């Protein structure tokens, strides 16, 4: 009986897979980017990566590999999932609409298995006959690769060695041929196997076994002219073949172990080496002409090519430029070069893309002040650490701001031929038109010439020949740029005026209610040209410059009044091509067709809020797709503007947004602003590059941010940031860092390079004095970081082998100051388990960092909460309540030690708490007479658990080592002593992701209750929250009804996906809703939405409606 | 040292 909701916040940055190749067509080089769930699609271009097609998969992608069977003329994409789901996906792009398209999909999972060490591995052999897997020890799989097969049979064979390291099949093969390296007791080797499909055996392959070294763990497999086989261990490489060796041992590569290789030229020659530490290296086979023979191996050689982030994943492409995966670090992209630059350096970056990374904790502030919520990751690890500072929408930069009410509308107007600045934007008021006189510091209300403060300007843009133009309510006036004197003027034959304007920099474009005419203004005068009159009231108009027009202008956008319809003619022209009715009962406020960058639209602005879109073209005059969404509650106000490279739309409301594009797919954006009416595009005097903003009854004018539904800081650290809390009254965070360190040549340690914790402002190192009686080290410290410089304040060093641990900010009992308080171990290589550890108990007034109270304790303190102004803690499987004395030490409670490793706390605001490793979790209530623990409840799984949370009273969730989310309540029925003491998992969901951090809170605030944030490995962010009966059954139904109308890459069942899977059990999912699969219903089509709605009411506007509310939980 | 083995695991690791 439990109801719950998970969403999508951020997706998957962290890059898992990435492979090269021929997917899109022959003539074309792709670039594929794993993420998790997500598949990227590139092609490489002369600058860099033209983005065109991102999808997703129900599943983890888990091997990526493309592929060319007999007679196809372009590649073939093979995926695995991590549950075992294989697929053949296909590129095709038929219409201006691209397709992933599943050849061949089956799951290859088998009931006897024993998922090996080193995970799957997925290799295809290269004449295409077969796929080789290896998803559990002693077994090997092979799904044959014949045009028959669509459900992707496969058959094992039973494998000899059952520790396999690392797998290849063999180039320059007479039959399908594996080369491995394996481990048992003699240590590792290398053997060969023919694989023959007639016969599902295995048979002795081409050359013997060879021993290889103990650390042996990469296995490349060298195209036909060499053919043979190297093998990337610790310390050592080496080529091997028929009755050929070859080996180097070059010194530099023993620092650090080689994690990633990548082929460069085709035929072998050179190599890309990917280290631990960021290195990269160039792997060179000199290669050997005899006259007639075949080319062979003199010698191998390694350089040092540089650094790059951390890779995990890396691709050479077009030309030096190599593509760098990371996990646990920014992925990028770099230039090689065939002369180093200062430093020894060939590698230069020439984009760099953010990874949330690990996220390994954090926590939400109110940075800017306001109720809008604001993440700060401890993210990434090593060299790639760092703070990553995260925000809802988009922001601009306040100056000074006159509080000037009723306005009305304002363009880009200068006062001169000159300076492409400007220095009065005359809007227009209430009724009126006004001008500022401003020097760019402040205004002024003289009003000017021509321009009566009695009237009203509609369009007022840069037009040539020396005029400042004022389409007015009345009719087109002129004053002129240098004369200022009254030039020449309009009047309505009748008695009649303007009713909408429309124009770009030498037109007079408008409407006089139903007529529509064109004036022109030459060199200071007027000059019409082309006149109808339409069925209805003109509401609104567009035209501007579209295809290579300046002063003229080619098409025509209309909205008109009473049959509530846009239409497209032209214009001059006006004649009809294509009438679309809008219908309900509000007219279009505006109508805006535009330069994206590479492809056309049409928008229209409903006065009631919402918005369509549509599929136009500016050079024949057609629409096509139909999509609606709402933005304001107030008729929306649209504007184009060019802020980079690129133009976008800014829609004015009451919920002031911007419209955007990824590929060419459209996004909607919130700006961070109260209210906005009008709005236009700067360059001025007193505040330069810009946009003006037109607001409820102030004016405004400022810069503006990023682009991005997310806008992220990021605080690079040069060391692993671990734990993090915010302390307002010091208005700072403090973060917990650990740095690595070498052996000294003096047996000492020192470090590789500068670290966030040596180059801290003030310093400082532990005195205490209790545990007193070619090497790598960690160094743990305590940072000050400032919380709007986001510089390090201060660096405390903890003992030599001191891990932090833990971290909270808070007052104890009667004390009214705040202390930090750190929780940690004393780790050595050799003990299994600490020993040792303490709490520290830090004040931070000011300037410095000073110890108030240091207590001993007798294991490792995982983890600590403040409870009811005490202090909650774990300490090695135990879990203490410690009191703080008037005299300024912890002394201890009550402890409760029912539980194997108690790794993650949390507290029922009150007294009750969780907490408990390998077990579950476990529920656990504070007695205040007693002064004691009592155990309420326990789950009863073997859930290895990785973060957990209090969501309510009766409600606990919590995140496992195998990606799946749950949650448990307390009984609620008679016999106290047995069912009110087992706790049911009442919810059960696969998240997919591996979560660190669960902690209360929103980014949203300026039909669903509470709000929880969780961070993953994979830099990904998501959110729970919860729900009533109805909401959740109106959902779940909803769900199965889409699974149905929704095509799947591959053809993976959701339901599958979803399903809770550990070793011991899978199971459906329970009480959860996939947000994600939720609000994926806006993007389909209108008659697969209604195909859903069937079956109060039942209406697809209806539904759009609660799912449109949905999404603006995050 | 489970401490290790264990914060590697945040990392995504053995």
């Amino acid at each position: 009986m439990s109801y719950n909701y998970v969403v999508t916040a951020q997706k998957p940055t962290a890059v898992n897979g990435c492979v090269t190749g021929h997917f899109t067509s022959a003539e074309d080089l792709n670039l594929l980017i794993a993420k998790n769930t997500r598949l990227e699609i590139y092609v490489v271009t002369a600058e860099g990566l033209r983005p065109v097609k991102e999808v997703g998969m129900y599943g983890k992608i888990a091997v990526m590999e493309l592929f060319r069977p007999k007679g196809e003329s372009k590649d073939l994409l093979f995926i695995l999932t991590a549950k075992y789901n294989a697929c053949i996906l296909e590129y095709k792009q038929s219409g201006e609409s691209i397709d992933i398209i599943t050849r061949a999909h089956g799951n290859v999972q088998d009931r006897i298995g024993r998922p090996s060490e080193t995970g799957i591995i997925g290799i295809i052999d290269p004449e295409c006959r077969m796929i080789g897997l290896r998803l559990y020890d002693g077994l090997f799989k092979v799904i044959p690769l014949d045009r028959d097969n669509k459900e992707l049979k496969a058959f094992n064979i039973r494998l000899e060695e059952l520790h396999v390291i690392d797998v290849k099949f063999l180039y320059g093969c007479q039959a399908p041929t594996i080369c491995f390296v394996y481990q048992d007791p003699q240590g590792r080797h290398v053997k060969t196997y023919e694989v023959s499909l007639r016969e599902k055996e295995f048979n002795k392959g081409p050359w013997k076994q060879e021993n290889v070294e103990a650390e042996a763990s990469m296995v490349i497999a060298v195209p036909e002219p060499f053919g043979g086989a190297i093998i990337i261990g610790q310390e050592s490489i080496t080529y091997h073949n028929g009755d050929k060796y070859l080996a180097i041992a070059p010194p530099i590569i023993k620092q650090s172990t080689i994690v990633c290789h990548n082929r460069v030229d085709p035929n072998g020659s050179r190599y890309l080496l990917g280290d631990m530490e960021g290195r990269l290296f160039m792997l060179l086979l000199e290669k050997e002409e005899q006259m007639d023979g075949t080319v062979t191996l003199k010698d191998l050689r390694v350089e040092l090519l540089g650094e790059t982030s951390i890779a995990e994943c890396l691709t050479y492409l077009d030309n030096g430029v190599v593509f760098v995966g990371s996990r646990l670090g920014d992925s990028q992209l770099v230039k090689l070069n065939v002369d180093s630059n200062e430093q020894g350096s060939y590698v230069v970056a020439m984009e760099t893309f953010t990874n949330l990374g690990p996220i390994v904790d954090m926590c939400v502030v109110d940075l800017e002040r306001q109720g809008q919520g604001q993440l700060v990751t401890c993210s990434g690890a090593f060299k790639e650490g760092s703070l990553r500072i995260i925000r809802n929408g988009i922001g601009i930069h306040e100056h000074a701001s006159i509080d000037l009410p009723g306005i009305k509308g304002l363009w880009p107007l200068r006062s001169d031929p000159n300076r492409e600045t400007y220095d009065t934007l005359v809007l227009s008021f209430v009724g009126q038109t006004r001008v500022l006189m401003l020097n760019g510091e402040e205004v002024e209300e003289t009003e000017l010439m021509g321009f009566v403060d009695d009237q009203q300007t509609f369009f007022c843009g840069n037009v040539a020949h020396q005029q400042l133009i004022q389409i007015t309510s009345a009719s087109v006036r002129l004053v002129s740029q240098e004369p200022k004197a009254l030039v020449s003027e309009w009047k309505e034959p009748q008695a009649k005026n303007i009713s909408v304007a429309s124009c770009n920099s030498s037109q007079v474009v408008v409407a006089v209610g139903r007529a529509l005419y064109y004036l022109q203004i030459h060199p200071q005068e007027l000059r019409q040209i082309s006149h109808t009159e339409m069925e209805h009231e003109v509401a609104c108009l567009d035209i501007t410059p579209l295809g290579d027009s300046n002063g003229l202008s080619p098409l025509c956008a209309i909205g008109l009044w009473t049959d509530i319809s846009a239409r497209i003619l032209k214009l001059p022209s006006f004649e009809l091509l294509h009438k679309e009715m809008l219908g309900g009962e509000i007219i279009p406020r505006s109508i805006l067709m535009t330069t994206f960058e590479s492809s056309h639209y049409l928008l229209c602005a409903l006065g009631d809020g919402a918005l369509f879109y549509f599929g136009l073209n500016i050079e024949t005059g057609l629409l096509s797709d139909r999509k609606k969404v709402t933005l304001g509650t107030q008729p929306t106000v649209l504007r184009t503007f060019r802020s980079l490279s690129t133009t976008n739309v800014f829609a004015c409301s009451d919920r002031p947004t911007v419209i955007y594009s990824s590929n060419h797919k459209l996004v909607f954006s919130n700006v961070n602003l109260k209210e906005v009416n009008y709005m236009c595009p700067l360059n001025s005097d007193g505040y330069p590059d810009s946009l003006a903003l037109a607001n409820n009854s102030t004016l405004t004018i400022g810069t503006i941010d990023e682009i991005q539904k997310l806008h992220i800081r990021t605080v690079p650290l040069y060391e692993s940031p671990r734990k993090i809390c915010y302390q307002e009254v010091s208005q700072c965070f403090g973060v917990l860092s650990s740095r690595i360190e070498v052996q000294d040549t003096s047996g000492g340690t020192t470090a590789l390079r500068p670290s966030a914790s040596t180059q801290a402002l003030s310093s400082s190192v532990s005195s205490s004095k209790l545990f007193s009686s070619g090497e790598e080290v960690e160094v743990h410290n305590l940072l000050i970081i400032d919380q709007h410089t986001f510089e390090v304040l201060h660096a405390h060093q903890f003992l030599q082998n001191e891990y932090a641990l833990s971290l909270v900010s808070c007052k104890l009992g009667k004390d009214p100051n705040t202390y930090f308080i750190v929780g940690t171990a004393m780790v050595y290589p050799e003990e299994a388990e600490p020993k040792q550890g303490r709490i520290v108990v830090f004040q931070y007034s000011d300037g410095k960092l000073q110890t108030v109270a240091e207590k001993e304790v007798k294991g490792a303190v995982y983890s600590m909460v403040e409870f009811n102004g005490k202090l909650l803690a774990s300490i090695n499987s135990t879990v203490r309540l410690y009191e703080w004395t008037t005299e300024k030490d912890v002394r201890t409670e009550c402890n409760h030690y029912n539980n194997i490793m108690a790794l993650y706390l949390k507290t029922k605001g009150d007294f009750i708490l969780v907490g408990d490793l390998m077990r579950s979790v476990l529920l656990l209530a504070y007695k205040p007479m007693e002064g004691n623990f009592e155990e309420i409840a326990r789950d009863f799984n073997p859930n290895w658990m990785s973060a957990v949370e209090i969501l309510d009273d009766d409600n606990f969730l919590g995140a496992e080592n195998a990606f799946n989310l749950f949650v448990c309540q307390k009984d609620s029925a008679a016999t106290t002593d047995e069912e009110r003491q087992h706790l049911q998992e009442v919810g059960l969901f696969h998240l997919g992701e591996f979560v660190n951090v669960f902690c209360h809170g929103s980014l949203v605030m300026q039909p669903t209750q509470g709000s929880v944030l969780f961070g993953t490995v994979n830099g990904m962010i998501g959110l729970v929250t919860s729900l009533s009966e109805s909401w959740y059954n109106l959902l779940l139904d909803m769900q199965n009804r889409l699974n149905k109308v929704i095509k799947s890459v591959g053809k993976i069942e959701h339901s599958f996906w979803r399903s809770f899977h550990t070793e011991r059990k899978t199971e459906p999912a329970t009480g959860f809703i996939d947000g994600d699969l939720i609000e994926s219903f806006l993007d389909i089509s209108r008659p697969k939405m209604q195909e859903v709605v069937a079956n109060r009411e039942a209406t697809a506007d209806d539904l759009i409606k609660v799912v449109e509310e949905l999404t603006r939980i995050h | 040292s489970i401490v290790r083995t264990l914060h590697q695991h945040k990392l995504g690791r053995a």
